């Protein structure tokens, strides 16, 4: 291997598809055998010597290790640089482009341990993907909500209401100002809630609480289902519903399915909120696995107009794959775990999702560090309110509303955010109620 | 324990939870759009100021999302004294219409803002 | 939670779906904390209390950790046992089962690490799902092959070959006496050889060596696909040919797309064969992910005829999966890694394919290994033979069957393998040539 | 050829489909040879003698050229006249149509240059086709709009806008009192501004124009696309919003696509805009090409409502085709190009397209010279207005009335235009306004 | 710069955007149709005189097109005094209706005229 | 046009769409004016100042000539060079790429004829097209 597949001579192409691997050799592997073993073993690369290779130029389809560093503070532990041809991959298939990568090289007996750290996914590639249906600005523009982070409240318990109760509990949250509220990950159809009635008695709530306040307000209606015709059929009854939004749980659905639902997305003009449920299966450990980033770039690929990404309030490397999430183009940058440089060639922005534990303390805090466009996602945090789910919805849009009207008046939210929210307390009896609560 | 209103409640989308914005706040919230180099604009509407259904059913369609321009936006806008005086202009034509200011950004090309400026009479 | 979800009085009902996770604490978190926290998290259990639990019987839905035993030879880690009630589950979708169980847990703070080893499938549970489009009786019956291993070739290399370049191939390996051809996971529809002019040239070369050798021939066309329409579309050209197998990698094809081509290869008797591609991202390091048995029976569920299980050649561990995938009943076991009794009220079993850099010295240990219920996968181990592929194949075809005639005799094949090999070769000039390149 | 292809003698049948070709031969080519060229060139006529002619009567299938016409003031140019046969065509093909006869001979060696200047289609194969999907009248009918020229706004900047704010430049023109808004030639489906997004914006725009000023209003969604399944998509989903009018680019979608659209838009009753990009490809040279009046006849065959037909304020030329689209029976007239009489047997009319570089002081001229049954189309004539979209076509609308009450009156529109314009800007000031910027 | 008007600007198609028609105007707009022979007739509406959708909503379908007829189009009619004294009579019985003019080309076999001759209380 | 439209320091990106235009000026147009109205008469350009034209970037939309060459042997004819941004067109749309580029300049009045030589198509626009149903080498 040493031999053909580590190239450090090697200019990469505009048309290469880049990976960054975080390698940790079993002692006695060099990095330049560990680095050429994952480049053949992701690519070309027999055990033995086959006639069959004289029949074509392996050059050509080969991965190339193209560079080596040592990773700092690690023993034995290197980020190795591999570089794919364009034409190994199907166009428009994530499915594909996972396999080809991911599909075998992480149980090589040379290797301890294995991480797909990024992807420069060349924009010739990313020219083959619908993207997201829908997108950030156009997301914007159909909701007519402009200026500040979007709210959202997830539903609970997630097992156990009926679906009338649970139709009730989604008119409140909506009524008290909230965007939208939120089907757990877990709900798909079961025993004591099965789909269709969940969605008819959750549109009849969103269109009362609409009609009440004067909002566009949404549920992600949630359509991960068994097959691609029971979460065809799912998606199909939101469209006849009129609703704005589905959901997908894209990890434990998996890629086709979910590359199928954006498409039917896109033609039916549904919004997208994707769930990473099962993501910390894999990208937990710092050693083994693939990193969020990732799994991030390709929902962006495949499509979603929404992807949770987590609560921070490692910040860096958070924001890192927002930025490569959200905009156009990111500049490589390690102090933020950006290894490649991406460019998206105007595939839509997907909006990210922060959840988790929040409460309204935590405003200020999630106003700063994700900007206006991302939705801020509150479970307990609406329906804990000592006074239900229309003041807890209250007391979240007037504290996000304090923010941004502070922000925008050039005040500091990361030091006067408590501040500015005992302010607010001062005359909405709603949100004094909930910081008596939480701080 | 207080119960949430349901009576004419209804809201305006972005800053339209907080109490009505003063003069003052209001020009601090125009300069924010100028800070950031976005065009200022404002939009009326004299009919129901609110979000409905009428003449389509579909994903993502709604009516009254369009209000009507007052004039044009404000490009080369310097002063929050312009805006507020188009207000106080448009607000004179239309003491019965619903007022927001919203904004361009014609870097990412989009609409940027939208914040209700005047309501009318007890809403 | 310590109260609400560690019951260690809990008696498991038969209709439980139970979890044995093998669970590493941050330090200064007791094991019965740990536990309860993952039984929480992984049901019920939110951050703050909320109105809406007043209105059903949470005690009915939450998971409960009954039990925890201490992990041998390792520091602070211990496998607790979940229970999750029946209730919890869609019938028939492997992906919400997934979701529920493994979708939220793995990213606890509390835990520094944590492994899903094994799940007890309830019987009841088990019935809602087609399982195996045919399974090993039925799929020998078809292709009338009884008493021994199959065999099958993967065709190399993966990329670079044009279609009529793969399909000779695939007929000089198959007229030497392999019963399948294999498409590598990576082998979709790319720029130098698109899907349907490999199912096209695939079928006229194993039609031809079918016609030649008088037995039953297949060719693993991979149907994996960016979406459900895609992957549709290459089936229904392989049911259109008349061809007996198609397959898919049901880990970056995910499983909402694999039970839907699983049950339209029951509908169109299509063998299915699935490959694990991504398996190691997931199922290597012993202390995060979930082990490849969990996947394993994942895989039952949703469907399947063949299952890529690995190539031993920890023997007792996949011993003991492989015992999950074909048997009707494996009772626990924990020195083969099987935490919970497991029974499947006559589902189909899977035949287990081992592969990976395997030769005709390998034969007498594989047989009886895994004994006549498998598959051996041999890539360079026949596109490496000398003479060619046909001389490859018969080769392999005779070390086989010598191996079979031998233990069949009585000879132990544990300690007279090398000795059957060496006989073969006074008659086989085929075998006498792979054996010279490789002991 | 000369003797088989030159007949002078020949008397046209009523059944023929007539041509006129304007010939420039190489210098040593006499024209009735040339003529012949033409003729043979474009129908029989082969290098060397075939054994299969004589299977057939070739004299039943050869295409004729029966007058040659030198052409005044030119050097070594001819006028020839051919006649096809009724057999040669295919019915209710326009595509073949133009094969036929327009397919070959343009490439003669023989010729130094090559136009197609008319065609007289007979009655007979007239019939075959279903014309416009509605045409003038039923138009004029459906939208309850009478006595007037229609006014339309094309919407600019083409690109860069986002779909909404596309919608809202619709809607404030169309609320000033225009007819239509526009989508231009090159908006299809683009990374900023996707179809979908676009109909649906435009839709709520025209709906609320319509129900402020209680008139009826349209936009020419553009359904021009890559393939006819994705044109066809587009058509439907207009049909879908219950909008009026859908638009192609008959030339560059070409002839099949733009024939499927217009059965699609009689079927459904969708009226069909026509824009006429890439003409000038074809039609601006006077020596080599085809003249805009046999795509203007094509175009009417295969079906549509409104045609492109340029801007003249060759006044003459223009007038001539413009009644050779709306008339039922047009004469012989070379001083206005019609070089054959046409007659249409009751097919309806296409309403022409007046556009490009107009404001308000080519009104008295636009309305003499196309009289009512035309439409106006603006773009920055509307978007250019000081004050804004509404005022632009407020002033356009009422410039249009002044003129036609005028008229109606017995004004003379040629020697009175400007002073009706300036009587109404006494009492328009969005018209007076327009006036100061720009005659 | 002035914003055009949103409300109570509903339009009547061609001339509506003009200044009303005096008598003479009028006179004169009916003499063009009998020098062009085309047939006057007179149509009213009492409910509302705009387009709008109640029965169906597939392309080109609207309700609110037709308007009742006065009495039968004026064949032979040679003087405009004779259209302009039923205007009147019309004004008469329907002083809350709308009236418009409309034409009928027989030759081309299509109604090709239609103009507000009134229009009732403010509007 | 001149000023916006011609930009000979330009550098073209390897996404986008270049042409070559052999361009016969009317006479009394200089070439740099020739070459910067066929860029604008194919792109943005518009006859008078339209208000939307703030609500994006129009630098990003715009055709530009970046380079003008004369032709040898012909009296007043050049050969410009036009840079089209990838944005302008429609995934895998040929129908499209040939309107936006060739649907409204070959009428432009300050030319006097006007010839699209060859097209650089860049490879992120030819990865959206299917090509060849088999193509050479899958035909033999
Ligand atoms: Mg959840
Ligand atoms: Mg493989
Ligand atoms: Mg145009």
């Amino acid at each position: 291997y040493k031999l053909t597949y580590y190239t450090p001579e090697y200019e990469t192409l505009d048309t290469d598809i880049l990976a960054a691997f975080r390698v940790s050799p079993q002692p006695g592997v060099p990095p330049e055998e560990a680095g050429a073993a994952v480049a053949a073993e992701s690519s070309t690369g027999t055990w033995t010597t086959v006639w069959t290779d004289g029949l074509t130029n392996l050059d050509r389809y080969k991965g190339r290790c193209y560079h080596i560093e040592p990773v700092a503070g690690e023993e034995n532990q290197y980020i190795c640089y591999v570089a794919y041809p364009l034409d190994l991959f199907e166009e428009g298939s994530v499915t594909n482009m996972f396999t080809s990568i991911v599909g075998n090289v992480f149980g090589f007996k040379a290797l301890r341990a294995l991480r797909l750290e990024d992807l420069r996914i060349p924009v010739a590639y990313v020219k083959t993907f619908q993207g997201p249906p829908h997108g950030i600005q156009v997301e914007r523009d159909k909701l007519n909500k402009y200026g500040r982070p979007l709210l959202g409240c997830t539903i609970k318990p997630k097992l156990g209401l009926s679906a009338k109760n649970y139709g009730r509990a989604v008119y409140e949250c909506l009524r008290g100002g909230l965007d939208f509220t939120k089907d757990d990950e877990n709900v798909n159809s079961q025993p004591f809630m099965r789909w269709r009635d969940r969605f008819l008695f959750c549109a009849e709530a969103l269109y009362k609480a609409q009609a009440e306040t004067g909002e566009i307000k949404g549920h992600y209606l949630n359509a991960t289902a068994g097959t691609c015709e029971d979460m065809m059929k799912r998606a199909v009854f939101a469209r006849e519903l009129g609703v704005p939004i589905v959901m997908h749980d894209y990890l434990t659905g998996g890629f086709t399915a979910n590359t199928t639902l954006s498409h039917y997305c896109r033609d039916n003009g549904l919004l997208l909120h994707i769930h990473r449920a099962m993501h910390a299966v894999i990208d937990r450990q710092k050693n083994h696995g693939m990193h969020f980033r990732v799994l991030a770039k390709a929902l962006r690929l495949s499509g979603g107009d929404h992807i949770h990404s987590g609560t921070v309030v490692e910040r860096d490397i958070t924001l890192g794959f927002v930025d490569l999430l959200r905009d156009d183009y990111t500049e490589k940058d390690r102090s933020r775990g950006i290894y490649f440089t991406q460019s998206w060639v105007s595939t839509p922005g997907v909006l990210p999702v922060a959840s988790g534990g929040i409460h309204v303390w935590h405003m200020p805090a999630l106003t700063e560090i994700f900007g206006d466009d991302s939705v801020l996602q509150f479970g307990g945090g609406t329906l804990g309110h000592p006074w239900g789910n229309a003041p807890g919805a209250v007391a979240n849009r007037v504290a996000l509303e304090a923010c941004v009207q502070a922000r925008n008046e050039g005040r500091d939210l990361a030091r006067e955010g408590n501040t500015i929210i005992r302010e607010a307390t001062k005359w909405s009896p709603e949100l004094a109620a909930a910081c008596e609560v939480w701080k | 324990m207080q119960v949430w209103p349901i009576l004419n409640l209804k809201k305006y989308e972005t800053l339209s939870y907080l109490p009505p914005l003063t003069t003052d706040q209001l020009a601090r919230q125009v300069d924010y759009l100028l800070n950031n180099k976005w065009v200022p604009c404002l939009e009326f509407e004299t009919d129901h100021g609110f979000v409905y259904r009428e003449h389509h059913n579909s994903p993502g369609y709604y009516d009254g999302r369009y209000w009507t321009m007052w004039k044009l936006p404000m490009f080369g806008c310097t002063d929050p004294a312009q805006v507020l005086n188009e207000l106080e202009e448009c607000k004179k034509e239309y003491p019965n219409a619903f007022i927001r200011i919203i904004g361009f950004d014609s870097n990412r090309e989009v609409q940027c803002i939208s914040f209700i400026a005047y309501k009318p009479a007890g809403y």
